[PDB]
C-alpha cells in the first residue's frame, strides 16, 4: 500500500511526491494564498483605524517565491494552511491549555475526616450529593452564606463545575451522575479494574475553574480558587461556625496536603507557579490525553496522540510564546501531527517490533536499543531520500530529527515495554542521522541530544529521574523546540504497548475522563482540525458583557 | 563586653544552675552549643531505608498518587541495611575519624545521617547535607543489590523523588528540619523555615525545650538577617535569654503562679508588678485614675513582657490543653498590656499584628492550617522578628490530641531521628552549660 | 490592674467587662438545657462527645510547665473544641467585638478569642463552654434586641434597626414578641429551628443601652472627648514608631 | 452644598440618610434585582445545556434579606448593582490589567551602541524610523526573514504595537510621529519639562503584546515576546547576518539590561513571573494611572483616581482572585470608588490642611502626624455616626477602615509632601477607629496595622523602605485586602499635591500616555462605569476564528 | 543627593539628601566596622579604596559558622553602613528610610 503520507503529499503539489525537480517563483508571492490575502487585508483595515502601520507583504522578505502549503492534520481528511494551526488563530489550541490550566484534583479523604473527628459529625453519600450541588452553585463564583454579596454571572462562567470519582462503585453508583466520573462507563473493563484498585475507597474532586478567570489571571489562581469554594461549600453544607479553627483544616488540605496540581512551580529565571506547562510531567501528559481509553487496540495510534497533545501545548504555547513569543513554532510542532509521517514511521516500527521479538517481549537492554532504533532512523531517512516532496514539506532539519527520532524512541519502548530504553533510542536516532545527512537542527537542537545518552541512565542528584518524571524543567530540555511534546509520547509508547491504563498518575487520568471538558480530549487531532476550520467553541469569551 | 547585663539560668525543672552569667555569653556569635546546634541541623538527614523498599517494590516514586506500572523492583533493603549504611558512610566521611555518624534506627527501617562538617565549611549553605546522603545511600542501595544500568534511576526516584522536574525532592524518601534555599522568603531566613510540629517533635513535646529550640533558631536567623547588628542587638539578646532560656526564672515563676487558677490577664498583672519592683518601668504621669508607665530601658521592658507573653502562652493553651488559642494569646497578651500600662507590646506591634494575620489563617478558609504548620519563613507568622513562633511551639507542646496535623501526623520521620540527638532534644541543658563555661571570656 | 484610660461611662465600662471582681449585671434566666439548645453542638441528654482519649489514660513524660498548669475540665476529659460567637450592634449594644476579647482574656481560662467587625467569637473546651455561654447570655455581655447568638449569616452590626428595635439577622434567630415585649430565641446559633423557643427577656430601655455601653458615638459619648482615651492610644502609636527606627 | 454622599444615599433607600430605622424581609429576597434575577435565569439555563446543576438561589441562605443596594461609581452619574463592578462582570477592569500584563519599557540606548560600534554602521532618526515600520508589522506576530513562516491573524492582534519616546525634542521631532509618545502634546508644561530633563536623550520603547497572548499565557511572556521581536526587527532593519554573534547583545540588552517590567517577580509561596499584580510596586501604580496628567490642579481627583485602579486591581483581580478566588472581593475595593464616600472626607481633609498648613507647608514630623490624621478619622468615622444609610452602605468594618485611613493619610501627606508621614497618618488611623468603634476590619485585617506604626520609619533588611518602593510583596502586605490600593494613593498624594509630573519612575508615566491603550487611563472610574454598563470593548476576542 | 533610589531610572521628587559620605569615609568606615565585627581585632577587614568613593568590607567567618548560608555577608554590612551613614550625619527618623533604599534597593518588595 501507498506510505501513508502520500495523499497528503499529493494534495500539496502537482508533482508526483517522488519527482525530483520543480518551478518556483511564479506563484506571485503571498498572492497564491487565501490565508495571506486574508490578513493583508486585515493589516491595511488594522493600520487605518489605529493610526499606526501593522501588517505589511512588503517589509522585510517576500512569502511565498516556493508553495505555500496545506496540511494535513493527521487522522483526519482536513487540509488547512499552516497559519490556521498556529495557536493564536486556533481558538481549540487554546482551549486545550485552559481546560488543562483551570483544572486542579482534591481530595474529599482528609476533609472527611476532619468532620468525623474534629466536629463528631456523620459523613454519607447523602451528605456528599448536598455538599456536590453546594459546590456546583459556589464554584463558578456564587454565595452561600453572607449576606449583600456580588456574584459572577452564571453565563460567563457555565465552564465551571466538580465532580467526583471513587473505586468504590457503591458509592460511585448511589450519587447523582450529573457530578460523577463514572470509571466503569469511561474505561473498557480491564483498565477500569487497574484505576479503581489504585483509587480504593478514596473519593476526589475533580475542579475546573472558569476560563475567563484562568485567562484573566494565571496556573496558580486554579488550587486557591477551588479550595475558597470548597471551604464555603464544606461550610454551609456540614454546619461548621462560618469561620472556626477547625475551618484552617479544610483550607490546608484542599490547598496543600490533598491536592494534585497539574504543574508544579518553576524557577526564578522561568518563574511561574503551578499550573503552567513547564511544570507538567510527561507521564501526566500522556495521561492527559484520553487516546488511551479509546484506542487502546492500537497502541501507535494511542501514543502519537499524545504526541499531538505535547507538541502543541509544549512547543507553540510554552516554548513559542510563554518562553518566546512572536510568529513562534507552529510548524516545529506541526512535524509531529500532520501529513500522516509520524504515524507512517511509527507504524513500521511496531511492525517489525512485533514481528521480531513481539510487544514487550525484547530484552530492555542496549542491544535491544541499537537494533531497533537504528533500523526504524534508517527507515525515515530513506523516505526523505526517497520522496523529494516529504523532504520539501519537513523543510527543517529539527522536524525531521524530532519525527525520526520519536518513531525510533517509541518503537524501542514498544519491544522493551520500559521508557527509559525508548529514550536510550531517541538519542542514538539523533547521533546517527547527523552522521548520515551531515546536519541535524537548528543551532541549539542537541544540547539536550548530546548531553542525552549519558544522562538517560545517570543517578546523580539533577540528572538522574525515569523518562515518566522529566518535564520542560528537567536541566537539560528546559530550552528548546522539537523534544517535549515527542518525550510524551515515549513515556505513552510502552504503556500503550502493556495495556496499561495510566503512565503516571491513575488520577490524572481519570480526572480528563469527561465529556463536560470543553476540549474533547479523546480526540486530540480532530479537535486541531476543528479549530482551524474555525468550527470550535471555546469558552471564556465576554460577548454577552459587550456591546452588539 | 559590650554590655554590662547579667542574667541567672536555670534548668527545665526551676532550679538555678549558673548565677551572674554575661548576656553575651548565650549570644549565637559566642555561645558554642548554639553553633553546634545550628552546625548539627545544617548537617542532619534522616533516611526511610523502609519506605525507599516500598516505594521501589510498588514503583510508587514521585510524588502523591504516582506510580510507573512494569518499573516494581523489590530489593531487600532493610535486610541488608547494615552493609548498605556503612558503604553509604564511606562515601560521605571525608576522614575515617570525622565527624560522620550513620546510626541505623528501627531495626535498620530509618538511619540518623549526620554529614561532616567539613563538608560545609568548603559549601556555601546547607544543601549538601540532602544530596551527599541521597547520592550516597542510592550508590550504597545499587552496589548491595548490582542493580542494573538499566532500573537504578528507579532507585534515584524512590530516594529523591521528582526532582529536578520537580524544584524539591517531591516523594523523596529523606527528610531534614531545614528546607531548600529557593523557599526563603528573604536572604537570611533558612534557620526560620523549620515547621513548629518538627521542633515539638524533636523534643519530645518537653515544653520548655521546645521554647528554647524555637527561640534559639529565630533568634540565631536574626543575627544571619542582619536584624540583632548594631543598635538592635542587644534587644534580640535579652529576647533570646528572658522568653527562650527562661533566664531569671521569669517564665517559670509566671508560669508557677498562673498555673492553677489564672489567665492571660492574670499574668500580665503579675508581669508588670515584677517590672516595676525590678525597676524596669515607673510611673511617668498619673492621669484621671490612671497610671501611665515610662521606662529608660526599652529592650529590658521588652524583654520581660517578652518572657510574660511566653507565660501567658503556657498558661492559656496549658489550661485548654490545646494549641490553637495560641493565636489569641499573642494577640492580646499585647493588645492588653499596652491599655494596661502606656508603654508598647512585645516588639514594638510586631508580635500583636503577626497574631493578627495568623489567628485568620488558622481560623479561615483562605490558607494557612493548624498552629504546628507554621514557622518563621511562613508569610504569615515572618513579621515578628524572633517573638512570635517560639510562643506557638510552647502551645504545641502543650497540645494534647486536639489537630488533624499533628507532629505525629506530619513530622513522625524527623521525631524519629533527630529527637536521638542530645543537644536537639534538650538544648536549655546545652546552651546554659556552654554559656557558664565561657562566661569569664566576655 | 487599671485596664484602660478614660472618663466616660464607656471607659469606665470597658474596665467592668475586663475586671474578674466586677460583678456583671445578671439580666435573664436560662436553664441549662436551653444554653445547649443555643449552642446547637449536641442534643440535651448526649454524651460529650471526644477529641481525644481522658489525660489520665494517656502516658505524659515528666513536664513541669504541664505540671504546673491545671487543665480545665472539658481538657481532663478530652472534650472537643465548640464556639459561640455574637454580633454586637454599633447603636449601643452593651458589649463589642474588642471589648469581648479583652474581658474573656481577663475572665476566662484556656479561650480562643476572635474579633473581627461583624462577629467575635470563643473557642474552648465544650462542657466548659457551656459555663461560659451561661454567663455570656444571661448577663449585660447580652442584649436581646441589639446582640446576636449567630454561627453564620451574621450581617447587622452596621445596619439600620428595624422598627422594633430589633438588630437585622438574615435568619431571624430572635423574634421580638410584640405582645409580651420579650425577645424569644426560636433557631439556634447556626439557624436549625428549636423544637420549643427560649425567652430571652425583655430589651434594655435607651436610658439603659446609654448606661451599658462601650461603643463611642457622637450621639452617646465620642471617643474624641475622652481626652485621656485619645492620649493613650497616641502615646503607643509614638513610642512603636520611635522603637522600630532606633 | 450637600456632603458628597448625599445623592447616592437618597438612591439607595427610601429613608432620609440620617433615619436610624427601617423595615426589612418585605423585599422578595432576591426578586428585587434586576441582576439576580438574569442570573437565577441564566443558572437554569446553563445546568439545562451542560446537564450539572449550577447557580441556584434557594441553596444556603436567602440573599436580599435587606436592600440590594446600587452603587455610584464616584465622578460619575452612574448607577449600577454591585455586580456589575465584579471583575469576572467588567470588560472594563479586565482590559485594564491586560493592558498592564503586556506592556514592557525596552530602552533603545545598549542598543544603538551595538548597531555603532560593533556593527560599525550609523543611527539616524531615519533608521530608527524604519526599524519602528518593521517592528510594527512584526510585534504583533508577523514575519520578516525566513521563507514559508505562518503567521498571526492581523484582526485578531490589532493591539500589540511599538511605539517610543525621547526628552529631546528636536531627535523625537524627525522620528515619524506615529510612533511617537509626544510628551509635550501630552503632558501640561511644567509637568513635560520635567519628564524630558528625566529622559534627556535617551530614547525608549514602549511595547504592547497581543491582549490574545498575554490572556493565553502569563505576564512574564511580555518581556520575551517583545524580545523576539526587536531582535527580527534589528536584524532586518539593519541587515545583520539573520543569527551572528552581535544578535544576542539585543537579545540580552531588550530581555536583561535596558528592560524596565511592570511588575518583578515573586517569591516561592507565592510564585509568579514578571508583569503579574504583585510585582507592581505602589509607586509605579500611580504612575500606569494618568489622571496626574489630566487633573493636576485638584490633588484629591488625582489622589482618589489613583486609589480606584489600585483597590480593583489589587483588591478584586490579585486578591481577590490570583491569591484567592471564588465570589471574592468586589465591595471591599468598591468602597474606595463608589459613592464619593473617599471624596468628601479626602476633600474635607485637603481643605483642613489648606486652612491650617497651606499644602506641602506643614512640618515634616509627628506633631503633623498627630494633628492631621486624628482629625480626617474623626470626621469620617462621626459621618458613618451621623448617617445610618452610609453604615449600612459600608457595612463591613475593613471597607470603613480603609475609607477613613485613605482620607486620612492622604491628608497627612497634602500637609508634609511626604509619602512616608502619610503612611504613618494611615496607621495611626487605625489604631483611633479601633478604639472609638471597639471593632476595625476582619479577622486577619491589622497585621499589617499593628507592626505598621514601628515599620514605617524602619530602616532594617526586609521592614525599611520608603512608601513608593513598597508594594504587594512587602512583607506585612503580602496577604490582606483593604491596603494596597490605598497605599497607592498615599504615595500619589504628596506628589499631586506639589504637582510633581510622577511618583516613582518617569518612563512608567510616559508609557501609559497613549490614546492607542484599549483602556482609557486618563479616567479610570469612568472606564469602570462604561464596563459596568456593558458599553466596553475589550481587545482579545475569539469571534473571528469561531462560529458565526 | 538625587532621590534615584529602587532600581533603574526610578526616582522620588522631594526626598533628596544631600550628606557629605565620601568626605567623611574614615570615620563612616569605622563606625560600620565597630558593628560588623564580632569582637575587637578578630577576621573583620574594612578598608578604604579610590579616596573613600569604595569600600572593602570582610564580614567575620565567625557570623558564617552559626549561620546557614552566606546572606549575612551583605545584609550585615548593609546595615552596618545604614546605620554608620544615619549617625555620622544625625538624620532623622523621617528620613533615614531613604538611606536604606540609597544602600539595599527595592528589597523586600523586589
Ligand atoms: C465564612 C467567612 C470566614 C472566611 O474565611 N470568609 C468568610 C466568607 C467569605 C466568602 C463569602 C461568600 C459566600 O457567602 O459564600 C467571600 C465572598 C470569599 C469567597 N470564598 O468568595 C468573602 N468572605 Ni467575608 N467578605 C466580606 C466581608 C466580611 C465581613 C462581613 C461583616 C458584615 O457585617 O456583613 C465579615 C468579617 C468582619 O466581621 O469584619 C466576613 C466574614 C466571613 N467571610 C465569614 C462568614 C461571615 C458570616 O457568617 O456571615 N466577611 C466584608 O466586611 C465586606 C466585603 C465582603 C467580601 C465580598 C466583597 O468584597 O464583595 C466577602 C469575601
Ligand atoms: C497565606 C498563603 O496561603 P498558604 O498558607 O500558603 O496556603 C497565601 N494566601 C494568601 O495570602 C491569601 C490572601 C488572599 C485572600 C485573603 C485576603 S484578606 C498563599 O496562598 O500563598
Ligand atoms: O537559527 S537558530 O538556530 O539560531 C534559530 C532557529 S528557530
Ligand atoms: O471572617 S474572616 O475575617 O476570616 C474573612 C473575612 S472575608
Ligand atoms: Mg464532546
Ligand atoms: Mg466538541
Ligand atoms: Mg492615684
Ligand atoms: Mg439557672
Ligand atoms: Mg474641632
Ligand atoms: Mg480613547
Ligand atoms: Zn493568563
Amino acid at each position: 500500500a501507498d506510505k501513508l503520507f502520500i495523499n497528503a503529499l499529493k494534495k500539496k503539489f502537482e508533482e508526483s511526491p517522488e519527482e525530483k525537480k520543480t518551478t518556483f517563483y511564479t506563484l506571485g508571492g503571498w498572492k497564491q494564498s487565501e490565508r495571506k490575502t486574508e490578513f493583508v487585508n486585515a493589516g491595511k483595515e488594522v493600520a487605518a483605524k489605529r493610526g499606526i502601520p501593522q501588517y505589511n507583504p512588503d517589509i522585510g522578505t517576500p512569502l511565498g517565491q516556493r508553495v505555500l502549503m496545506p496540511y494535513q492534520v493527521s487522522t483526519t481528511d482536513t487540509y488547512v494552511e499552516g497559519d490556521d494551526l498556529h495557536f493564536v488563530n486556533n481558538a481549540a489550541m487554546q482551549q486545550m491549555w485552559d481546560d488543562i490550566r483551570r483544572t486542579v484534583i482534591v481530595g474529599l479523604n482528609h476533609a472527611h475526616a476532619v468532620i468525623e473527628k474534629r466536629l463528631g459529625k456523620e459523613v454519607t453519600p447523602e451528605t456528599i450529593t448536598h455538599y456536590l450541588e453546594t459546590v456546583n452553585h459556589a464554584m463558578p463564583g456564587a454565595a452561600v452564606v453572607q449576606e449583600h454579596m456580588v456574584e459572577t454571572h452564571p453565563a460567563l462562567v457555565a465552564d465551571s463545575y466538580v465532580k467526583v470519582f471513587t473505586g468504590n462503585d457503591e458509592i460511585a453508583d448511589e450519587i447523582d451522575p450529573a457530578f460523577v466520573i463514572d470509571i466503569n462507563k469511561q474505561f473498557p473493563e480491564d483498565q477500569a479494574e487497574t484505576l479503581k484498585a489504585e483509587v480504593g475507597d478514596g473519593i476526589w474532586q475533580v475542579v475546573r475553574i472558569p476560563t475567563i478567570v484562568s485567562r484573566t489571571c494565571d496556573g496558580a489562581t486554579t488550587s486557591r480558587w477551588s479550595a475558597m469554594q470548597i471551604g464555603m461549600s464544606m461550610i454551609s453544607a456540614y454546619k461548621q461556625a462560618a469561620g472556626e479553627a477547625a475551618t484552617g483544616d479544610f483550607a490546608y488540605a484542599a490547598k496543600h496536603a490533598e491536592v494534585i496540581h497539574m504543574g508544579t512551580y518553576l524557577p526564578v529565571r522561568r518563574a511561574r507557579g503551578e499550573n503552567e506547562p513547564g511544570g507538567v510531567p510527561f507521564g501526566y501528559l500522556a495521561d492527559i490525553c484520553q487516546s488511551s481509553r479509546v484506542n487502546y487496540e492500537d497502541p501507535v495510534r494511542v501514543s502519537l496522540d499524545v504526541v499531538a497533545t505535547g507538541a502543541m501545548l509544549y512547543d507553540q504555547i510554552w516554548l513559542g510564546s510563554y518562553m518566546s513569543g512572536g510568529v513562534g513554532f507552529t510548524q516545529y510542532a506541526t512535524a509531529a501531527y500532520t501529513d500522516n509521517i509520524l504515524d507512517d514511521f511509527t507504524y513500521f516500527g511496531k511492525e517489525y517490533v512485533e514481528d521480531k521479538y513481539g510487544l514487550c517481549e525484547a530484552p530492555n537492554n542496549m542491544d535491544t536499543v541499537l537494533d531497533v532504533a537504528t533500523e526504524v532512523t534508517f527507515y525515515g531517512l530513506e523516505q526523505y531520500e526517497e520522496y523529494p516532496a516529504l523532504l520539501e514539506d519537513q523543510f527543517g532539519g529539527s522536524q525531521r530529527a524530532a519525527v525520526v527520532a520519536a518513531a525510533a524512541g517509541c518503537s524501542t519502548a514498544f519491544a522493551t515495554g520500559n521508557a527509559q530504553t525508548g529514550l536510550s533510542g531517541w538519542y542514538l536516532s539523533m547521533y546517527l542521522h547527523k552522521e548520515q545527512h551531515s546536519r541535524l537542527g537548528f543551532y541549539g537542537y542537541d544540547l539536550q541530544d548530546q548531553c542525552g545518552a549519558s544522562n538517560v541512565f545517570s543517578i546523580r542528584g539533577d540528572e538522574g529521574l525515569p523518562l515518566e518524571l522529566r518535564g520542560p524543567n528537567y536541566p537539560n530540555y528546559a530550552m528548546n523546540v522539537g523534544h517535549q511534546g515527542e518525550y510524551a509520547g515515549i513515556s505513552q509508547a510502552p504503556h500503550a504497548a502493556r495495556g496499561d491504563a495510566f503512565v503516571f498518575n491513575p488520577l490524572v487520568k481519570i480526572a480528563f475522563a469527561d465529556d463536560n471538558l470543553v476540549f474533547d480530549f479523546t480526540n486530540v487531532r480532530g479537535e486541531f482540525a476543528k479549530g482551524a476550520l474555525r468550527e470550535f467553541e471555546p469558552a471564556g469569551e465576554r460577548a454577552l458583557i459587550t456591546p452588539a | 563586653a559590650k554590655f554590662e547585663d547579667k542574667v541567672d539560668l536555670y534548668d527545665d525543672r526551676g532550679n538555678l544552675v549558673e548565677e551572674q552569667v554575661p548576656l553575651e555569653a548565650l549570644s549565637p556569635l559566642r555561645n558554642p552549643a548554639i553553633k553546634s546546634i545550628v552546625q548539627g541541623i545544617k548537617r542532619t538527614v534522616a533516611v526511610n531505608l523502609e519506605g525507599i523498599e516500598n516505594a521501589l517494590k510498588t514503583a510508587k516514586v514521585g510524588g502523591p498518587a504516582c506510580k510507573i506500572m512494569g518499573r516494581e523492583l523489590d530489593l531487600d533493603i532493610v535486610g541488608n541495611a547494615e552493609s548498605i549504611a556503612a558503604a553509604a558512610k564511606e562515601m560521605i566521611q571525608v576522614t575515617e575519624d570525622d565527624d560522620t555518624n550513620v546510626e541505623l534506627l528501627g531495626g535498620g527501617k530509618r538511619a540518623l545521617v549526620q554529614v561532616p562538617s567539613a563538608r560545609f565549611d568548603v559549601a556555601a549553605e546547607y544543601s549538601a547535607a540532602p544530596l551527599v546522603t541521597a547520592t550516597a545511600f542510592v550508590q550504597a542501595i545499587i552496589n548491595e543489590f548490582d542493580v542494573s544500568m538499566y532500573d537504578a534511576n528507579m532507585v534515584k526516584a524512590a530516594v529523591l523523588g521528582r526532582y529536578p522536574q520537580s524544584v524539591e525532592y517531591m516523594g523523596a524518601n529523606i527528610a531534614t528540619m531545614l528546607d531548600i534555599p529557593q523557599k526563603l522568603e528573604g536572604p537570611g531566613y533558612a534557620l526560620r523555615n523549620i515547621m513548629v510540629n518538627h521542633v515539638v517533635a524533636a523534643t519530645l513535646k518537653n515544653t520548655l525545650q521546645a521554647a528554647a529550640l524555637s527561640t534559639i533558631l529565630e533568634q540565631t536567623a536574626m543575627f544571619e538577617m542582619g536584624d540583632a547588628v548594631g543598635a538592635f542587638e542587644r534587644m534580640h539578646l535579652l529576647g533570646l535569654a528572658y522568653q527562650g532560656m527562661n533566664a531569671d526564672n521569669l517564665v517559670f515563676d509566671l508560669v508557677k503562679a498562673n498555673g492553677k487558677e489564672g489567665t492571660v490577664g492574670s499574668v500580665i498583672a503579675d508581669l508588670v508588678e515584677r517590672a516595676l519592683e525590678d525597676g524596669v518601668i515607673k510611673v511617668e504621669k498619673e492621669l484621671t485614675d490612671y497610671k501611665v508607665y515610662g521606662t529608660d530601658d526599652l529592650a529590658m521592658w521588652n524583654a520581660y513582657a517578652a518572657a510574660g507573653l511566653m507565660a501567658a502562652t503556657m498558661v492559656n493553651q496549658g489550661a485548654a490543653r490545646a494549641a490553637q488559642g495560641v493565636s489569641s494569646t499573642l494577640l492580646y497578651y499585647n493588645d492588653l498590656i499596652e491599655f494596661e500600662t502606656g508603654l508598647p507590646s512585645v516588639d514594638f506591634g510586631k508580635v500583636e499584628g503577626t497574631a493578627v494575620g495568623f489567628s485568620f489563617f488558622s481560623h479561615s478558609i483562605y490558607g494557612g492550617g493548624g498552629p504546628g504548620i507554621f514557622n518563621g519563613n511562613h508569610i504569615v507568622t515572618r513579621h515578628s522578628k524572633g517573638f512570635a513562633i517560639p510562643c506557638v511551639a510552647a502551645a504545641m507542646a502543650l497540645d494534647a490530641g486536639t489537630q488533624m496535623f499533628s507532629p505525629e501526623a506530619t513530622s513522625g520521620l524527623i521525631k524519629e531521628v533527630f529527637s536521638q540527638v542530645d543537644e536537639f532534644r534538650e538544648p536549655l541543658k546545652y546552651v546554659v552549660e556552654a554559656a557558664a563555661e565561657i562566661k569569664n571570656e566576655i | 490592674a487599671q485596664y484602660y484610660p478614660g472618663t466616660t461611662k464607656v471607659a469606665q465600662n470597658r474596665r467592668n467587662f475586663c475586671n474578674p471582681e466586677y460583678e456583671l449585671e445578671k439580666l435573664r434566666e436560662i436553664s441549662d438545657e436551653d444554653v445547649v439548645k443555643i449552642l446547637g453542638h449536641r442534643a440535651p441528654g448526649e454524651e460529650y462527645p471526644s477529641v481525644h482519649p481522658p489525660l489520665e489514660e494517656m502516658d505524659e513524660p515528666e513536664d513541669a510547665i504541664r505540671e504546673m498548669v491545671e487543665p480545665i475540665d472539658g481538657a481532663k476529659a478530652g472534650d472537643r473544641v465548640r464556639y459561640i460567637q455574637f454580633t454586637d450592634s454599633m447603636y449601643f449594644a452593651p458589649a463589642q467585638p474588642y471589648v469581648r476579647s479583652r474581658a474573656y482574656l481577663c475572665r476566662y481560662r484556656g479561650a480562643d478569642a476572635g474579633t473581627l467587625s461583624g462577629r467575635q467569637i470563643i473557642e474552648t473546651r465544650e462542657r466548659d463552654l457551656e459555663k461560659i455561654s451561661k454567663e455570656l447570655l444571661e448577663t449585660e455581655f447580652f442584649d436581646p434586641a441589639r446582640s446576636g447568638v449567630r454561627g453564620k449569616s451574621v450581617h447587622g452590626h452596621s445596619l439600620r434597626l428595624d422598627e422594633d428595635g430589633m438588630m437585622f439577622d438574615m435568619l431571624r434567630r430572635q423574634i421580638y414578641n410584640k405582645d409580651t415585649g420579650r425577645v424569644e430565641m426560636v433557631k439556634n446559633q447556626i439557624g436549625d429551628e428549636l423544637d420549643e423557643p427560649v425567652d430571652l427577656g425583655e430589651p434594655l430601655d435607651e436610658e439603659t443601652l446609654m448606661e451599658k455601653t462601650t461603643i463611642y458615638r457622637v450621639d452617646g459619648e465620642a471617643y474624641r472627648d475622652d481626652v485621656e482615651a485619645v492620649e493613650i492610644m497616641q502615646r503607643i502609636h509614638v513610642l512603636r514608631s520611635q522603637g522600630g527606627f532606633n
